[PDB]
């Protein structure tokens, strides 16, 4: 989770980006993102947009997870001993 | 005989024109050669005046050399905020050069159209009567206030129903003072700075004395990136600050070229009492819900750019809906060419336009986004 | 290390993004193989 | 007569030296072609766009080095050809642009565009029928005619919001579309535009923009259209300035731009709260798709 | 119903207009004062008002230039500044308000107005040159109340229309009219610029005034105002032209003044050079 944090403006988005790659690159995977909450798993966005390049990190796996051709192959397995904070659209099923 | 030695002379005269292209080209090779031996100059902005022969700059790269001008530099054009060119190797001005692109300021400069019809959405009862009366006698006569040593009102406010005189209307004012004007959402003016907000609204305010016809016009004030921040411990009122900061700029520091700096705007939640007393704002406008009759003009004035069957009874149409909008009247015309489209029907028939309004009778129903309220 | 963006006819004169610096238009090295170097394939080019 | 057939020998022998005047021409041509070609292969040419173009027949142009130069003669290519934002060819130490180059786009708005095409329906969608009819005015009726609406002055809008929470299918109805009709379906996210250096999203939006403009039939799909159209920051100092450049490069094309209808874009957002008021406008993106929860209905066809 | 009432009251200003000849001022004024009553809240669409603005003005010869009665005139004119829909007409009424309180000889009442004559602007350029044939009015009122250079100002734009007539006389008066300025008016770096601009225009090369005038735009060393005297007796009276002389020594208040100003005007000369 914390390698996903990066200190370059979505340089960390683009790696979620490499990881489904890499993840579409060999058949059937499963990729267990645990502690999501980590992975910036809230979308609160507020103006001073503190979290702006973790929620853009968010969104970019949100994106690959599904909507315009999913994982095809990939099973996505996240653990969280607080799921309330996971932000909606991660919760809403498709994506889990 | 003679004729065919005329077209022997005609053959060479082509060949003559050739030759003339062929001089063009080495024209051309001369002036590449020519252009070949300029290096170029660094893109720069003086940051100050040093001293009258050197003047210290700091390239557009983020480096900053002291630098010296060059000839004829017209150091009085040289001023300190002036694009400068700067040699590449000497590092030293070479001539002046302005050009920015601008992007933001653009919003912040004459970005805002003006509506030319008098009447969009008519209703002008006092919108060409108070409204007008308040401006003209400073813009045709600030000499005539300095007599009564009144100073002149800086603006007026127009409270009213949003969209009816919000949407439509804002612009209409333009017209009636036939300049352009500059719009104040203060979207642009808030950009990474609260702080900046004010200073970047005395820059509009120095583009509005540029030109003396134009006045300035502070609609959707309010409205923000996201919503209007008040107090609050994550932020503050720092538009509230803003408007004390306008206060000061309205009346003293920058009143001049007879510019009103009109608040016509519904969109502030809360109005200042001190603004509200004469100087600041001396009177405020309130515009009011159609009268039926009035939103029938408006839906001819909305009808004027429809192709119609004809047959069309506008009264009718109008008494079917009370949208009490001028876009939701627009909105109806529009509406009504929807249904025109379906049965490929150019003509739009006073059925469509009916139908039209029976979907803006709902649309006059269900509303979402409005949370400005004035005073 | 450079990735090329785009090729051209006659010349290719490929142009490359360094990865930070430039678009280079370079040409393809002597002693390549016009075929084996690709549009939008990773490419190593000579500085002198 | 005989006078004039001398008087054309005359000329003809002007026009012997004439060839050698072009020869001469071509070879002063053929050194500055020599020195272009080698300055083009060198590794400093720079080719990057031209920020403006400026007369005493001047340009500034940006380099990719992110270094301004501006030249005091606009360079060996026509002044009149070479246009303010285009890619311009500068020079190895004299930063003077030397040829345009060919044009070329980003590698990411290439892979935008569904070359393959989606496989959905109109009719598998359920319960949001009347959004499905609002979508088709927004997007079918300029793609068909707009004879229709040109008989009547009224112009179909260009840009289309669909907001809604994230269940229903904002998504869903935007395959179906590009399934359903094929123009030029492009995808796209917030997160997607976002690039580290400043500026390069800006680039990517505009070059997307472009492929729009390219293809007559040519729909953007812009999911999650809160990421680059965030409230815009008031971080003072170090803030994320690229996205805000971004977000303002849309705004740019939107704006007093593409009146054609030939180019429309759908945006979908889970949050319509997050996007500016801006992006909206008053024209920017007027067409709005709100997605209802599904009702009693609608779930009962939808299982 | 209103609309209807407007169409009456259309009809009743014509046959207000008929009565005003048909019948003495007695009964005219009456029948247009009860027209006025109704119409209050009516706008002025045509002469709703404008004709009662000519029924002051017939009040005014009946009373005899009465102030009142161009007092009267001068306030419904200051309360139409927009009632009249038409725009060189209702610019033309406001010059009528002007006109009276020139009438009322205090100078200043003509500028009091002359503030809303401020407001009126661009008659000349307009098409159809109708609003330059007004123009002439406007500045034509200019004189005693407009400063010496002033009344220069605005006799080079009356000189066109002459110019373009090609009066023998009135042509010529026009452009002799501003030259005369000069003399009136005191040395200044306007006045110099200006003076130059004026001079070697060819139609006033022909009159020979203007060759007397040239003496003040060189510096000519010293120029006696004695010598001036037998120069400019023929300003007094040229007999063939004098035009434009009312401008100089017309008589005693805008002619005794003007006598003054040129022996001042001289004077300064003198000390200048
Ligand atoms: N009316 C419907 N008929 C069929 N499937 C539907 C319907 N509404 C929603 N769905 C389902 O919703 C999903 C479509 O993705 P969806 O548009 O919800 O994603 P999203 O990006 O979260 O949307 P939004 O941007 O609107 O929040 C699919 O699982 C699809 O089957």
């Amino acid at each position: 989770g914390s390698e996903l944090v990066q200190k370059y403006v979505g340089e960390g988005a683009r790696m979620v980006r490499e990881l489904f790659e890499m993840a579409r690159t060999k058949k059937a995977c499963l990729i267990f993102f645990d502690e999501i909450d980590a992975i910036g798993g809230a979308r609160f966005d507020d103006g001073a947009g503190g979290d702006n390049e973790v929620q853009r990190t968010m969104l970019e796996l949100i994106n690959q997870l599904d909507g315009f051709d999913p994982r095809g192959n990939i099973k996505v397995l996240m653990a969280t001993n607080r799921p309330d904070t996971l932000d909606p659209a991660l919760m809403r099923p498709g994506r889990l | 005989k003679l004729l065919e030695h005329k077209e022997i002379d005609g053959r060479l005269k082509e060949l003559r024109e050739q030759l003339k292209e062929l001089t063009k080209q080495y024209e051309k090779s001369e002036n590449d050669l020519k252009a070949l031996q300029s290096v170029g100059q660094i893109v720069g902005e003086v940051l100050k005046q040093l001293t009258e022969e050197k003047f210290i700059v700091k390239a557009t790269n983020g480096p900053r050399y002291v630098v010296g001008c060059r000839r004829q530099l017209d150091k009085s054009k040289l001023k300190p905020g002036t694009r400068v060119a700067l040699d590449m190797t000497t590092l030293t001005i070479m001539r002046y050069l302005p050009r920015e692109v601008d992007p933001l300021v653009y919003n912040m400069s004459h970005e805002d159209p003006g509506n030319v019809s008098y009447s969009e959405i008519g209703g002008l009862s006092e919108q060409i009567r108070e409204l007008r009366e308040v401006i003209e006698l400073p813009l045709t006569n600030p000499e005539l206030f300095q007599r009564v040593g009144i100073i002149p009102p800086k603006g007026c406010l127009l409270y009213g129903p949003p969209g009816t005189g919000k949407t439509l209307l804002a612009r209409a004012v333009a017209s009636q003072l036939d300049c352009n004007f500059l719009k104040v959402v203060s979207s642009s003016i808030v950009d990474k700075y609260i702080g900046e907000s004010a200073r970047l609204i005395r820059e509009m305010f120095n583009y509005a004395r540029d030109h003396q016809p134009c006045i300035i016009f502070m609609d959707e004030i309010d409205a923000i990136g996201g919503r209007r921040f008040s107090e609050g411990t994550s932020a503050d009122r720092e538009i509230q600050r803003t408007l004390m900061e306008l206060l000061n700029q309205m009346d003293g520091f920058d009143t001049l070229h007879r510019v009103k700096m009109i608040m016509a705007t519904n969109r502030p939640d809360t109005l200042d009492p001190a603004l509200l007393r004469p100087g600041r704002l001396d009177r405020k406008i309130h515009i009011d819900l159609p009268n039926e009759q009035a939103r029938l003009d408006i839906l001819k004035i909305h009808a004027g750019p429809i192709t119609k069957h004809g047959e069309i009874d506008y009264e009718a149409i109008v008494k079917l809906s009370d949208g009490f909008n001028g876009a939701d009247l627009r909105n109806v015309c529009t509406e009504a060419g929807m249904f025109a489209i379906r049965a490929d029907h150019d003509f739009v028939v006073q059925e469509d336009f009916m139908k039209a309004v029976r979907k803006v009778a709902d649309s006059k129903k269900l509303e979402s986004k409005l949370d400005y309220k004035p005073v | 290390c450079t990735k090329i963006i785009n090729a051209d006819s006659e010349d290719p004169k490929y142009i490359i993004n360094v990865k930070q610096f430039a678009k280079f238009v370079v040409d393809l090295s002597d002693q390549v193989a016009p075929t084996d170097i690709e549009e939008g394939m990773r490419v190593g080019v000579d500085r002198n | 007569r005989t006078r004039l057939l001398d008087s054309e020998i005359k000329i003809m022998k002007s026009e012997v030296l004439r060839v050698t005047h072009e020869l001469q021409a071509m070879k002063d041509k053929i050194k500055e072609n020599s020195e272009k070609i080698k300055v083009n292969k060198t590794l400093p040419y720079l080719v990057s766009n031209v920020i403006e173009l400026l007369d005493v027949k001047c340009a500034v142009i940006k380099t990719s080095t992110r270094q301004t130069y501006f030249l005091p003669v606009i360079g060996l290519v026509d002044a009149e050809k070479l246009k303010p934002g285009d890619l311009v060819g500068v020079n190895k130490d004299s930063y003077l642009i030397l040829e345009t180059l060919p044009t070329e786009y980003d590698s990411r708005v290439k892979a935008m565009e569904v070359d393959e095409r989606p496989t959905e329906q109109y009719s598998d969608i359920g319960g949001l029928d009347k959004q499905i009819q609002e979508l088709v005015e927004a997007i079918v009726l300029p793609m068909n005619h707009k004879e229709k609406f040109e008989n009547l002055g009224i112009q179909p809008p260009k840009g289309v919001l669909m907001y809604g929470p994230p269940g229903t299918g904002k998504t869903l109805l935007a395959r179906a579309c590009a399934a359903q009709t094929k123009a030029t379906f492009l995808k796209l996210a917030g997160p997607q535009l976002v690039q580290m250096f400043i500026g390069d999203g800006a680039k990517l939006v505009r070059d997307a923009f472009a492929l729009a403009k390219e293809k007559a039939p040519s729909i953007i799909f812009i999911d999650e259209l809160d990421a680059i159209g965030t409230k815009r920051f008031d971080s003072e100092k170090a803030g994320d300035r690229e996205v805000q450049r971004t977000m303002l490069e849309l705004l740019n094309q939107l704006d007093g731009f593409q009146p054609n209808t030939q180019v429309k874009v759908i945006a979908a957002t889970n949050r319509v709260d997050i996007l500016d008021p801006a992006l909206l406008r008053s024209g920017r993106l007027d067409r709005k798709i709100e997605f209802p929860m599904p009702n009693e209905e609608a779930r009962a066809r939808i299982m | 119903r209103r609309s209807q009432l407007k169409q009456a009251v259309a009809k009743m200003v014509q046959q207000c207009c008929t009565y005003v000849e048909e019948i003495t001022d007695l009964p005219i004024k009456l029948r247009l004062i009860d027209t006025l009553r109704m119409v209050t809240e009516g706008k002025i669409y045509v002469e709703i008002e404008r004709a009662r603005l000519t029924k002051t003005l017939a009040t005014i010869k009946e009373q005899n230039g009465d102030v009142k009665e161009a007092a009267s005139i001068l306030q419904e004119l200051q309360v139409e500044t927009y009632g009249s829909m038409e725009k060189k007409e209702r610019v033309e009424f406001i010059l009528e308000q002007m006109r009276l309180c020139l009438a009322v000889k205090d100078y200043i009442r003509t500028q009091i107005i002359s503030k809303k004559i401020n407001t009126k602007f661009f008659q000349e350029e307009n098409t159809e040159k109708l609003k330059l044939k007004y123009y002439n009015l406007m500045i034509q009122l200019d004189q005693h109340e407009g400063s010496y250079l002033s009344i220069c100002k605005h006799y080079r734009a009356i000189y066109d229309t002459p110019c373009i007539q090609a009066e023998s006389e009135k042509w010529q008066q026009a452009l002799k009219s501003v030259v005369l300025y000069v003399i009136l008016a005191p040395f200044d770096n306007e006045q110099s610029d200006l003076v130059h601009r004026i001079s070697g225009d060819k139609k006033l090369e022909e009159i020979p005034k203007y060759k007397d005038l040239l003496k003040l735009f060189t510096t000519m060393e010293l120029m006696r105002w004695s010598t001036l005297v037998e120069d400019y007796g023929m300003e007094l009276r040229k007999g063939s032209l004098e035009s434009p002389a009312t401008d100089v020594f017309g008589s005693t208040e805008e002619g005794e003044k003007r006598w003054k100003d040129l022996k001042n005007r001289v004077v300064e000369h003198n000390i200048r050079i």
